[PDB]
């Protein structure tokens, strides 16, 4: 099943710092980029970033930079891969719901999604 | 000039080279760990392979030893249409393979039989003369 | 009357085809092995007058069998080896204070462990230096980074992994197609056609960041990004110019030897003669800002030329993408290389010195089931390079044509493979074919 | 520099009918689907292929950087949001109604 | 028909299909671990070997490129004792060859000297002319 | 008698036992671990090798399919300076070979060309009659 | 082991033997030409 | 079947030491003695 985990809704105070993450499951993660979305409820997806799963590399719009950062991890024997995203503060803008993605080709097809996750502030 | 040089020039003119352009079929090789040595074994039964299946189909032919030859097989013509001095003197052989490309196929089988399978019977009839 | 098809043979045709390239060298290198056939000093190019020929780079498979002729041999050189797994022993650490120049502190660790003689029934005390990079604590004591993953190994200090030159020639009855239009756009057709039987050698070298040792381009520096508008895409750099650097590794570098089992010695590092100094790498600032002005105008190509460009500090992810790495001079080198991104353009001494760091475990390409000890080697390492082009990457989500950024970026081997591999193409020469004659056949 | 644009809007056609939706956009153009409480899906992608195990009834076609996507004979089932989408560049939604 | 459809008929019905059979003799690896693909390898190599071997025959016998030659090799009668008509049309041809079998070296040896260096000796007299 | 019987004899004597010589090309690995398997299959390879290259050669020359032939291309005579007869009736052809060793390239490329070729364009020519 | 006993080569590269089923008493070999030569 | 053949009317050189039929003979046996030795198991208990 090559669906992703998504965690679990979160609720913090502003300016806090806070993880979500998710779960590589039935396909060899190396060869897709993972890409993360959001979308504010009542508005259309804004996209976040992708982080290349094989190197670590994140990359970001010019509104994001220095406030998250993508990791990836994997299972020492390799069989499941990780994915996290941090942001280093809140405002009441950072609401929003957020979810995983799976680049399926070139165009950015996203034939896999996590159910995502609601972050509130 | 050397190889490939009939590129440059229409399917008439290609004719002047094609004795060059055979020398590098089996070419390259002839000078001499499973990593690298295993491959150039491989290449050396590729090139083998590839020349013999055309030797073949040239004795099926009757071509063979020839650069050149004279079938007796027409055409039809409606695979091209254009005056016979319009193609060679003035496409790349290339070009001209292009086009003929979707009929190759017939050309061959009617090689093989309408005038080679034919000829050798005729062949045979005059062996019993 | 009517028009016979007849046969014709070695006109040339050309097929566009894979076969297995054939390595040929000049003239113990793991790049080469001495297994090479050597080959002929006679590159006889022949022009082919009236000729186009597509090419498109990023499609040819020249690149994949490269790169995975390379792991091959890499790991050969490695199955020869001793293995070095009696080094998961935990080890008993201090920092080392002496003659620690200030940046370097914490920067290596003298630690000791109790590992076995050769002698099944005997054990010694052993130590050596060792980088932080290569140890992480047992708990909140030290073992080696990679003793929870594949194990690490390493014999044969002897092969030399600098970089030597590797040709490849078609297999008979196969040509190598090459475009010398200087204006190239990594796809499509190209005037300029030329073709060859074998290649050029190419280095086995690479950079984790910028190219190293390629050619230069023929005009102009040069970008090919593919489909631009994906950013999730390398965007290749191509200098026209080389930028030397020159870097070192300044501590005087000393050996140590230990017997692990029968016939089987293993390196360490001896205390280092002379102050303790930070690796680094030296390039020329003023030449530096001037080719960024090159590159800047290239990539105006795309944009309108007052638009707003930047470059940056790393976004960060693993280290091997993170710095700009080399082994140049034998030995594991990485860099930072952000204060090379320090700028902006808009529209209208003389030298840098950066820091570096080094790691003796080296964890190969993205593979995970293998890695290798580096062995030290001894005195001051001096590297000397031209940096050919640049590995960078741009942000998504820009808007209003204005203010793209780039970083350096990539550091999957193939691109650099590509480097080079996007000049050529292998076809196939089919020799067979007919033509309309007036003849027909001559009576038996 | 990659724009799009869209028409729906949000559309209050009965069930059964055949609708259409349309935008046009600089580059290769997907099409998805998405409910509230749900994750976006694939419909269509590159302006012509329909992702495995989208019903039949989805449909559509490109002219440059024109496309077109079409539901023949609506099901109240495929009430839902709708996109189109181009790299990290996405339009607002539009949907279904009745 | 198709490869060895032959096996059905007489020998001499069975001539009409020798191009057929000569299509299978380096066919079906045109396309393409120790283990395997070392076996292939060696596939490759016999097929190529017994190829040429033939080939190499023919040559000496100044058959080549024929399906069909004609020697001047008369035979000794005793290796068999049928009317001619009574072999070419009631048996498979390799009916035919388990009844020759003992006699083919004696012929192959037959063919190269007795009139192929023979004639090369009179073609050279002529060559001399 | 048997293979390089001819050594002992004059180069005219030496064509008796050409088609003797041919045998042995590809003869002797007719019938059959890394070790001496990968070296048997090194040495089926280079046989077969040489032996197409030969048979290229004398496809080229035309002269393929015979022992001897007989090529139009005249000589030039400071290759060396002997009577034919002096030639033919008193040396080892090896002796002899090692006279004409170093022209040996100039010949090649004439058969090629100054003949074939040239013939070949003759003989489309007469095709076209 | 210095100045008890240690085998002479734990110094130098590893001992091994298996295998004394197979027989090292020489058997004659045979070289032929390869074809053509 | 030792077909030899007598060369009558010839002469040949031989030249001992520069014939690498002799390498070939040293590194075939070696090769085959490891051959022989891979499948084998190692002694290294035997160092006590
Ligand atoms: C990089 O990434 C980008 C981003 O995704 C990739 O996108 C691609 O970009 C290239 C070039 O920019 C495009 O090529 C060109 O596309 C247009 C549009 O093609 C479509 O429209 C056809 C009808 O077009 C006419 O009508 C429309 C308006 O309704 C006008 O916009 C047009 O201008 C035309 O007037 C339609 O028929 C096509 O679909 C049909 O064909 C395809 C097969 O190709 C089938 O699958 C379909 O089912 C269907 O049958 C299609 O929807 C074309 O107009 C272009 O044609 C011109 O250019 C060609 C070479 O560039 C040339 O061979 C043509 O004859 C024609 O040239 C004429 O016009 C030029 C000016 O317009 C003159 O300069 C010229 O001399 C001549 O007069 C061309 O095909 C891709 O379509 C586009 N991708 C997509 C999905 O649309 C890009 O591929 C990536 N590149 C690389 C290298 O990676
Ligand atoms: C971009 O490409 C450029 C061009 O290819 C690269 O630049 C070259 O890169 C290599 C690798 O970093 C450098 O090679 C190293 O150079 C050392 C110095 O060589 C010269 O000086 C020594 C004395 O110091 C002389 O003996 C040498 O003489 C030889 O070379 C000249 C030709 O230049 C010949 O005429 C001579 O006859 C000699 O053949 C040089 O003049 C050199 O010491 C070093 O070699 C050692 O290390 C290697 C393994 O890496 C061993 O194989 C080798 O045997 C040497 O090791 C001995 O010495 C050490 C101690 O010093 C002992 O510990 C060992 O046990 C052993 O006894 C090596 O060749 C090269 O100099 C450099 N060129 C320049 C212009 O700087 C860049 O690397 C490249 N960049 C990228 C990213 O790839
Ligand atoms: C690319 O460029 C960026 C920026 O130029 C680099 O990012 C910076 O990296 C350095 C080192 O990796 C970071 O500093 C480390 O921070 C930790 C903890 O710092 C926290 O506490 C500080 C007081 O202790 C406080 O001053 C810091 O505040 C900064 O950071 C926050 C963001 O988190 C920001 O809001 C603030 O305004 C400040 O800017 C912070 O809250 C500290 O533990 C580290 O010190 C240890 O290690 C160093 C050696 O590295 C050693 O010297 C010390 O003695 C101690 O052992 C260290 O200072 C810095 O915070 C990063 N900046 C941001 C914004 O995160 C980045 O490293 C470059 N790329 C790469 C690949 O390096
Ligand atoms: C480039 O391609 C073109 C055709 O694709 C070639 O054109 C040919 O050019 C030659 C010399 O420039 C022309 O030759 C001359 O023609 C006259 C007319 O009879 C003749 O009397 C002269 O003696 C001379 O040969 C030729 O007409 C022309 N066109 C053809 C052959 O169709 C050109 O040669 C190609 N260039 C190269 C370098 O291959
Ligand atoms: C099975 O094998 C037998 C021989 O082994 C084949 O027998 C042949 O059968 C055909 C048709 O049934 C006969 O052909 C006819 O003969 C007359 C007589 O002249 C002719 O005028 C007709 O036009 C027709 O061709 C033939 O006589 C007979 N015997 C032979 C050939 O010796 C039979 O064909 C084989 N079956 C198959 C399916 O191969
Ligand atoms: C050894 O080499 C020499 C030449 O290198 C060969 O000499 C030839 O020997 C034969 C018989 O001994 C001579 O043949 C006879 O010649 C007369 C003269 O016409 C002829 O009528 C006879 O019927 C007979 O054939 C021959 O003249 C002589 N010289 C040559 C051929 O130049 C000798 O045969 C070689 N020995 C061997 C065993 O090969
Ligand atoms: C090897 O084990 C180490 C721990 O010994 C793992 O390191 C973890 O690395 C991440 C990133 O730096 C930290 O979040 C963890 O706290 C580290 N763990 C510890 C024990 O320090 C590393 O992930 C392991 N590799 C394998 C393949 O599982
Ligand atoms: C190496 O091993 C020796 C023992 O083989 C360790 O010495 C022991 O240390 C522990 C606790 O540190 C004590 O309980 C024992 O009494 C010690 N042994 C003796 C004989 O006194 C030594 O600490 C080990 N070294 C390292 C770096 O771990
Ligand atoms: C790298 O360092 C070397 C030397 O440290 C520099 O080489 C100098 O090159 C110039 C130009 O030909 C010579 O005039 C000098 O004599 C060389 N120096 C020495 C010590 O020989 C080289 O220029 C440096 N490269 C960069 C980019 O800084
Ligand atoms: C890189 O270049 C710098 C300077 O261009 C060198 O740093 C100099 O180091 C010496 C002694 O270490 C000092 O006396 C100078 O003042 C330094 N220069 C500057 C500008 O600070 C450095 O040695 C070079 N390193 C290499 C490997 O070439
Ligand atoms: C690194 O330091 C060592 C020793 O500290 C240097 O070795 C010296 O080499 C010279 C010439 O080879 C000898 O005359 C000295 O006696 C050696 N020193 C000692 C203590 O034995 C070595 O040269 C240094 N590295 C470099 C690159 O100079
Ligand atoms: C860096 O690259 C340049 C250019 O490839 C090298 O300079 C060349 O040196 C060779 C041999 O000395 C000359 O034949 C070329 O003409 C030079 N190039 C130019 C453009 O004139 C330089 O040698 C390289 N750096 C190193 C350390 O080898
Ligand atoms: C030509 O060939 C086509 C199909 O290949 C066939 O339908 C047609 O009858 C043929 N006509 C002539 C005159 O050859
Ligand atoms: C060959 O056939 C293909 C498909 O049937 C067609 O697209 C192409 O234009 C044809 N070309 C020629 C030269 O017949
Ligand atoms: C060693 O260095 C680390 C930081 O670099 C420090 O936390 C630790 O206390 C030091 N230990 C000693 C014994 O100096
Ligand atoms: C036929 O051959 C046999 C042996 O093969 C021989 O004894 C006999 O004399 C020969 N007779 C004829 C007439 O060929
Ligand atoms: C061939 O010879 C063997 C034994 O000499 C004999 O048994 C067999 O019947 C013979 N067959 C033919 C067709 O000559
Ligand atoms: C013979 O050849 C030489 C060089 O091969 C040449 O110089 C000379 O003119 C030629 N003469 C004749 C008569 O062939
Ligand atoms: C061939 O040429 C070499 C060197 O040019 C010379 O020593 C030798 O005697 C020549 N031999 C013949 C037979 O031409």
């Amino acid at each position: 099943q090559v669906q992703l985990l998504q965690s679990g809704a979160a609720v913090t105070k502003p300016g806090a710092s806070v993880r979500v993450s998710c779960e590589a499951s039935g396909y060899n993660i190396r060869d897709y980029f993972i890409h993360w979305w959001r979308q504010a409820p009542g508005q259309g997806l804004q996209w976040v970033g992708w982080i290349n799963p094989k190197t670590g590399q994140p990359n970001n719009p010019r509104q994001f930079q220095g406030r998250v950062s993508l990791t990836r991890h994997a299972s020492w024997d390799f069989d499941t891969y990780s994915f996290y995203m941090d942001l280093k503060a809140l405002r009441s803008d950072d609401t929003a719901v957020y979810f995983c993605a799976r680049q399926r080709s070139d165009y950015w097809d996203f034939d896999v999604w996590g159910s995502g996750t609601q972050v509130t502030v | 000039l050397g190889f490939l040089g009939a590129a440059g020039s229409t399917m008439g003119a290609a004719s002047m080279t094609l004795t060059v352009q055979a020398r590098n079929l089996l070419s390259g090789i002839v000078q001499q760990l499973t990593v690298w040595g295993i491959k150039q074994l491989q290449a050396r039964v590729l090139a083998v392979e590839r020349y013999l299946r055309d030797q073949q189909l040239l004795g099926i032919w009757g071509c063979s030893g020839k650069l050149i030859c004279c079938t007796n097989v027409p055409w039809n013509s409606s695979w091209s249409n254009r005056n016979l001095s319009e193609i060679w003197d003035n496409m790349t052989w290339l070009q001209w393979d292009k086009e003929i490309s979707n009929y190759t196929q017939i050309i061959y089988g009617l090689l093989e039989e309408s005038q080679n399978q034919q000829e050798k019977n005729e062949q045979d009839l005059l062996a019993l003369d | 009357e009517n028009l016979w098809v007849t046969v014709y043979y070695g006109v040339p045709v050309w097929k566009d085809a894979e076969t297995t390239l054939f390595c040929a060298s000049d003239a113990h290198n793991v790049w080469a092995t001495h297994a090479c056939v050597p080959t002929d000093p006679n590159p006889q190019e022949i022009h082919l007058e009236n000729v186009t020929e597509e090419f498109n780079m990023w499609k040819n498979n020249m690149v994949e069998q490269m790169h995975t002729d390379i792991i091959s041999l890499w790991d050969q050189s490695l199955k020869p080896c001793v293995k070095l797994t009696p080094l998961c022993v935990t080890l008993q650490c201090t920092n080392v204070t002496n003659n620690i120049t200030d940046d370097m502190r914490g920067e290596l660790k003298n630690c000791s462990f109790n590992m076995t003689t050769e002698l099944r029934d005997k054990k010694q005390k052993v130590y050596s230096l060792f980088y932080r990079l290569d140890v992480v604590q047992i708990n909140e004591e030290y073992r080696l980074i990679n003793c929870n993953t594949s194990a690490i190994t390493q014999a044969c200090p002897k092969v030399s992994f600098e970089p030597i030159p590797i040709h490849y020639c078609a297999p008979a009855g196969f040509a190598i197609l090459k475009c010398k239009d200087k204006k190239f756009n990594g796809t499509g057709p190209c005037p300029s056609v030329s073709t060859v039987q074998c290649t050029h050698g190419i280095k086995p070298v690479v950079s984790t960041q910028l190219l190293l040792n390629g050619s230069l381009a023929e005009e102009e520096v040069m970008i090919r990004s593919e489909n631009i508008t994906n950013n999730a895409k390398n965007i290749l750099v191509q200098f026209n110019t080389p930028v030397q650097i020159n870097c070192t590794r300044p501590n005087n570098n000393t050996r140590k030897s230990i017997r692990i089992g029968p016939g089987q010695a293993f390196y360490a590092t001896g205390d280092i003669i002379g102050d303790i100094r930070q690796a680094h790498c030296n390039v020329s600032k003023a030449t530096w800002n001037e080719t960024l002005g090159k590159v800047v105008k290239q990539l105006r190509k795309h944009f309108g030329n007052n638009t707003i460009i930047r470059f940056a500090n790393s976004s960060g992810g693993d280290l091997e993408v993170t710095t700009h790495s080399f082994n140049c001079g034998g030995e594991f080198f990485y860099c930072n290389t952000s204060g090379l991104f320090n700028s902006t353009w808009i529209s209208n001494n003389d030298s840098i010195t950066l820091p570096c760091r080094i790691k003796q475990i080296i964890n190969m390409w993205q593979r995970i089931g293998q890695a290798m000890y580096a062995p030290p080697i001894q005195g001051v390492i001096r590297c000397v390079s031209n940096i050919t082009g640049l590995i960078l990457t741009r942000d998504g989500g820009s808007t209003n044509s204005t203010t793209e950024t780039f970083r350096p970026g990539g550091g999957d081997m193939r691109d650099n493979w590509r480097s080079e591999l996007y000049k050529y193409k292998v076809v196939k020469i089919e020799p067979l074919g007919v033509a309309p004659t007036r003849c027909k056949r001559r009576v038996v | 520099d990659i724009q799009m644009t869209q028409s729906p809007s949000s559309l209050s056609a009965s069930v059964g009918d055949t609708v259409t939706i349309t935008c046009q956009a600089n580059g290769y153009l997907n099409w998805y689907q998405q409910r509230r409480g749900k994750a976006p899906k694939l419909l269509i992608y590159d302006g012509s292929k329909l992702e495995r195990g989208v019903p039949s009834r989805f449909s559509g076609r490109r002219w440059g950087q024109e496309y077109n996507l079409t539901i023949n004979n609506l099901q109240p089932e495929d009430i839902a949001t709708y996109f189109c989408q181009v790299y990290e560049f996405v339009v607002p939604g539009t949907r279904l109604d009745l």
